[PDB]
């Protein structure tokens, strides 16, 4: 079972950073793997009728955040399902089109046979399966994750001690300009533009 | 937890469940001894305020300019003539790679730059 | 109502008022300030694989960062996404816009 | 850039040209994906239903269906976790030095706290599978209430990591022996460019001549299919 | 690696001591820097190449418009150039002719471009004849072929419900003596919408 | 005798001494980095052969 | 060498144009 | 689950209600074509009678209008509806109270 000179048997280690992950001539294999679906596009079309009435019909009692927690979903997933139905009732009750004949994308349609599948093999989720406010885990994101782009380093060397070390340097936010809006009305828009580097404000 | 427990208290202040209300709760105090928490709990209620209360509703400018001015149309068959098209979806029929880098930077981009900084499209105004 | 059985009745429906050849016609484009002059796009197969948005948020600080109420504030990861914020690092933001300055 | 390609022309699938190769000469063929991996996440009908009534039972699911559209929460992948489960808890479970470092493992085990979701194995009032039961928690204090144990919930990582492996999982003879045989096989481009899509050419084609060139397949290629049957078919005719 | 920068004149003494190599285009410095130069043909005549190759170049000695006189390849097959014809030139290098570092530029000027050639022809300036834009057109009148396949397939499944060109139905499987019948909506679509839209 | 059954090949291939017989050659791959024709002259002439270099890992 | 007919143009007959049946929003 | 229990049956009187009025609709397009069914074989009469691809169109409609009109109380309005109709009956027994 190979061999560690020390002992520290944990999910965050280099061996088991991406695990699963090919690390020889199997890198090559051409492996298939599980289509990413929206949540929007998962969940059971009479959830969406359902959430769609409720968020219609009393947006203070049934919060879009209300809403997502009852149905484990996400704000953006809830405010996503509302448009989506919204624009389909819309086109079915002015009769301008059918859900088989509006104009979509390529990508669009691609993700609508992704949906029909995806229901025709395990069918749609009856609730959801988000997280509301999604937690500090420690996964691979991608390359710009793994590494600290304001120290330009992606391994942290240091001296072994017993006693305290110098505190490390800290970044100090950047001061980029902002627009502000601050009047607008049916024919004049006026933003405030901000230096956040001027010393003197008034 | 601000959130819920606002909305809670609102909810259970107006009796939005019972067919039959019986209104005996009528003050409910939220009392904390931290600030930060205590401004957490100011926070839920300024947002719940908004929510609720007709007056603290707020909507973005844009809307609700369209709205004020908002008006019923009458659309016949013969106006959607060219709202439709042949094609079934749409794409990019052009790649955005650039023939000349630098050409395109001083002729569709520099003249364009009256600062050097990025700033972002603000965000739309509440009224 | 206004029937448009050709192109034309379309376009004349659709033409904006006149306007003087001395003023400004054509809005200015939008620039976003992160893709300026080139638009990536996918240009190779798979052409409709899901992109995520990632921002990196490393380490905005070094040093020992005390528990705010009872969570525990101080980072275990580099790899949080700026973009899809956590609730302790949402609860930083929202303690920094209440302080008294 | 622009203009035509000046220089080097090969495939981006990475398979080799010539008078017996999959290309007959160079170029970049980037329409042809039958040299690339494109998984069957769909179904697949027949070009003929034999049955006199239409129930669709041509309709077959893909192989490759199964690993697009998996299903979590099967029974393997719950006794995965127990057994995995166990082990991972073997060095907190075995732990003999004290409570601050048992909850130091604990903690690098299964991250919790304030704020957090954990899986709660180690607080006092959840439940575990031990193998000599003991007191939840001497007499005198102890829990006057009847209060069980609430159940533990999984942890997320590892649980993940179990659903996850399926992705992963992979699925006397006549004396003739090869003489010209290779000894430690060979590793083309092509095996490469097949699968690792992040390594072939980006096109600087523009869309509209893409789906024109498309277009023009979809009527071309069978004129030269009946051109070179009909070819044979007179040259049989001939001969009878 | 820096032992070329010792001292203190370095920064006058080490950019003289740099590659000394000729330019990438010194074979052409008679052209001034210009894309092309207007020169008198002096000399008209046919040179012999160095061996192994063998056979006979068409070269002349021309007078440049900046006064210099220069040999020039006359590529292409067959030319009228004379003594006293004026031809525009350009950088071209022979390889074969000793010396010879331009070339003529065809169709422009006295230099007439070459006959009887269809391929590379914006490299000799010749036009695109009215005949090759006719076939450019004509040639996509696509041609019907059957290879019994569709035969079949028509007396298995299409005949049974078929419409010819002015709308007859059939009554009958093909003979052994009909072709496959055109699709009235897709066969030849790309050239009979051309010839609509003209006329 | 010494020869080993490869399934995916359906047919046998040779032993070959000098090679580590620990070693498993079905996880070696291996890369043409060159092939030149070399030349050697003898009393009737010039005699050709050949080298190659490869990379296996 | 047969290669087809090419007699019948079917040039006569008009290619109808397709319908704008695919909405916009 | 009683639609797909009963899948079979149901398709199969589908067909045959198919067969029978493919079989009116072709003998009404013949006779204003013009074309005389004496003159046409039987073997040829039946299939020109009873297209397979007209069949089987019609079978597979037939099929699925039935199917559409069994389960649309459950189309993107009647939740809706039914939704509302609680809402406004609760409603009015609180303005009542």
């Amino acid at each position: 079972v190979d061999f560690s000179q020390n002992r520290f048997p944990v999910l965050n280690t280099a061996e088991n950073f991406r695990y699963w992950k090919d690390r020889g001539l199997d890198r090559l294999l051409p492996r298939v793997f599980p289509l990413k679906l929206p949540a929007h596009r998962r969940v059971d079309p009479l959830l969406r009728e359902y959430i769609f009435f409720l968020h219609s019909m009393d947006p203070a009692r049934f919060s879009i955040r209300k809403l997502g927690e009852r149905y484990g979903l996400k704000e953006r997933t809830v405010e996503l399902i509302c448009r989506e139905f919204s624009v389909a009732e819309f086109l079915r009750r002015t009769e301008l089109a059918t859900p088989y004949t509006r104009r979509v994308s390529r990508e669009k349609a691609v993700l609508r046979m992704k949906e029909a599948l995806f229901s025709l093999k395990l069918g749609y989720d009856q609730l959801g399966d988000e997280d509301l406010d999604e937690q500090e885990e420690h996964e691979f994101r991608g390359f710009r994750s793994t590494q600290d782009w304001i120290q330009r380093q992606n391994i942290e060397v240091e001296m072994m001690s017993a006693f305290p070390l110098p505190a490390k340097r800290n970044p100090l936010p950047k001061r980029v300009d902002v627009d502000v809006t601050v009047h607008n009305t049916s024919k004049l828009k006026v933003m405030n533009w901000i230096d956040p580097n001027d010393k003197v404000v008034f | 937890a601000a959130e819920i427990l606002v909305e809670s208290a609102v909810e259970q202040l107006l009796q939005v469940d019972a067919v039959d209300p019986n209104y005996m709760l009528r003050k409910i105090t939220f009392v904390d001894r931290d600030a930060t928490n205590a401004a957490l709990l100011a926070e839920a209620a300024q947002a719940a305020k908004r929510a609720w209360l007709p007056e603290h509703q707020v909507v973005p400018a844009p809307v609700y300019w369209s709205q004020k001015q908002r008006r019923l149309l009458d659309v016949t068959d013969g106006m959607l003539m060219f709202c439709r098209k042949h094609t079934r979806l749409s794409f990019k029929k052009h790649h955005g790679v650039i023939r000349r880098q630098k050409t395109h930077y001083f002729s569709n981009v520099r003249p364009f730059l009256w600062r050097s900084s990025r700033v972002l499209e603000p965000p739309p105004l509440l009224l | 109502s206004v029937s448009f059985k050709n192109r034309a009745e379309w376009r004349a429906f659709m033409r904006l008022p006149p306007k003087s050849r001395v003023e400004p016609r054509r809005p200015i484009p939008r620039i976003f300030p992160w893709r300026m002059a080139h638009n990536p796009l996918p240009r190779r197969y798979p052409l409709y694989k899901h992109r995520t948005l990632f921002l990196p948020l490393s380490l905005p600080s070094y040093s020992p960062q005390p528990a705010i109420s009872g969570v525990a504030v101080a980072p275990l990861t580099i790899t949080t996404n700026a973009a899809q914020l956590p609730r302790t690092a949402l609860l930083q933001s929202a303690v920094r816009q209440l302080r008294p300055l | 850039p622009r203009g035509s390609h000046r220089g080097g022309v090969f495939p981006v699938s990475g398979l080799t040209w010539g008078m017996n190769r999959p290309y007959l000469k160079r170029g970049l063929y980037q329409h042809r994906r039958d040299h690339i991996f494109t998984p069957r996440w769909g179904t697949r009908t027949a070009n003929f239903n034999p049955s006199a009534l239409p129930d669709g039972s041509t309709r077959r699911w893909e192989n490759d269906a199964f690993k697009a559209w998996p299903l979590y929460g099967l029974p393997h992948h719950v006794k995965l976790y127990a057994v995995n489960e166990a082990r991972y808890l073997v060095p907190a479970a075995r732990c003999t030095a004290g409570p601050e470092i048992t909850q130091y493992i604990l903690n690098q085990l299964d991250p919790g706290g304030a704020g957090r979701n954990c899986s709660g194995i180690g607080r006092p009032d959840v439940r575990l599978p031990l193998a000599k039961p003991a007191a939840p928690s001497s007499p005198d204090v102890f829990d006057p209430f009847g209060t069980p144990l609430s159940e533990r919930s999984r942890i997320k990582r590892l649980y993940n990591l179990v659903c996850e492996a399926d992705s992963w999982r992979v699925k006397n003879a006549f004396p003739f022996v090869d003489e010209k045989a290779a000894l430690v096989r060979d590793l083309p481009l092509a095996e490469i460019l097949y699968c690792r899509h992040t390594h072939r050419l980006q096109s600087r084609r523009h869309p509209f001549w893409i789906d024109m060139g498309y277009k023009k397949r979809i009527v071309r290629i069978p004129y030269l299919y009946r051109r070179r049957v009909a070819k044979e078919e007179a040259q049989e005719r001939e001969f009878g | 690696s820096t032992r070329s920068i010792s001292g203190r004149l370095f920064y006058k003494r080490r950019p003289l001591q740099v590659p000394k190599l000729k330019p990438p285009n010194i074979r052409s410095k008679w052209l001034e820097g210009a894309p092309q130069k207007k020169g008198i043909c002096v000399k008209v005549r046919v040179q012999t190449p160095r061996k192994p190759n063998s056979g006979l170049r068409k070269v002349a000695r021309v007078r440049l418009s900046t006064g210099r006189t220069v040999l020039v390849y006359i590529p292409g097959i067959g030319h009228n150039l004379n003594v006293h014809s004026v031809v525009l030139v350009r950088g071209g290098r022979c390889k074969d002719v000793p010396g010879c570092n331009y070339k003529a530029v065809r169709g422009v000027a006295d230099l007439l471009p070459v006959k009887n050639r269809e391929r590379k022809r914006s490299k000799y300036g010749v036009k695109l004849s009215s005949e090759k834009k006719e076939w450019r057109l004509q040639r996509w009148n696509n041609k019907h072929l059957t290879i019994e396949k569709d035969r079949e397939l028509f007396n298995q499944f299409r005949w049974m419900t078929w419409r010819n060109e002015e709308g007859e139905m059939r009554t009958s499987p093909l003979a052994d003596d009909e072709e496959v019948p055109r699709h009235t909506q897709l066969f030849n679509r790309w050239y009979r919408l051309k010839m609509q839209r003209e006329g | 005798a010494q020869t080993v059954y490869d399934a995916e090949k359906g047919m046998f291939v040779r032993e070959r001494e000098g090679v580590d017989p620990l070693i498993k050659l079905h996880e070696l791959r291996q890369t043409l980095l060159s092939v030149s024709r070399m030349m050697s002259m003898n009393k009737q002439g010039r005699v050709y052969y050949f080298r190659a270099i490869v990379a296996v890992g | 060498l047969v290669l087809g007919s090419n007699a019948k143009s079917l040039v006569d007959i008009p290619v109808r144009p397709k319908p704008r049946r695919f909405f916009d929003l | 689950a009683q639609w797909e229990a009963k899948r079979g049956e149901i398709l199969q009187y589908a067909a045959v209600v198919a067969a029978r009025e493919v079989r009116e609709k072709r003998k009404k397009e013949i006779q204003e074509a013009g074309i005389d069914l004496a003159s046409v074989q039987p073997e040829h009469r039946e299939q020109m009678l009873l297209p397979r691809s007209l069949y089987r169109k019609e079978t597979r409609r037939l099929f699925f209008e039935w199917r559409r009109s069994y389960l649309a109380p459950w189309r993107p309005g009647g939740l809706q509806k039914l939704m509302k109709a609680v809402v406004t009956m609760r409603m009015l027994q609180r303005e009542t109270r």
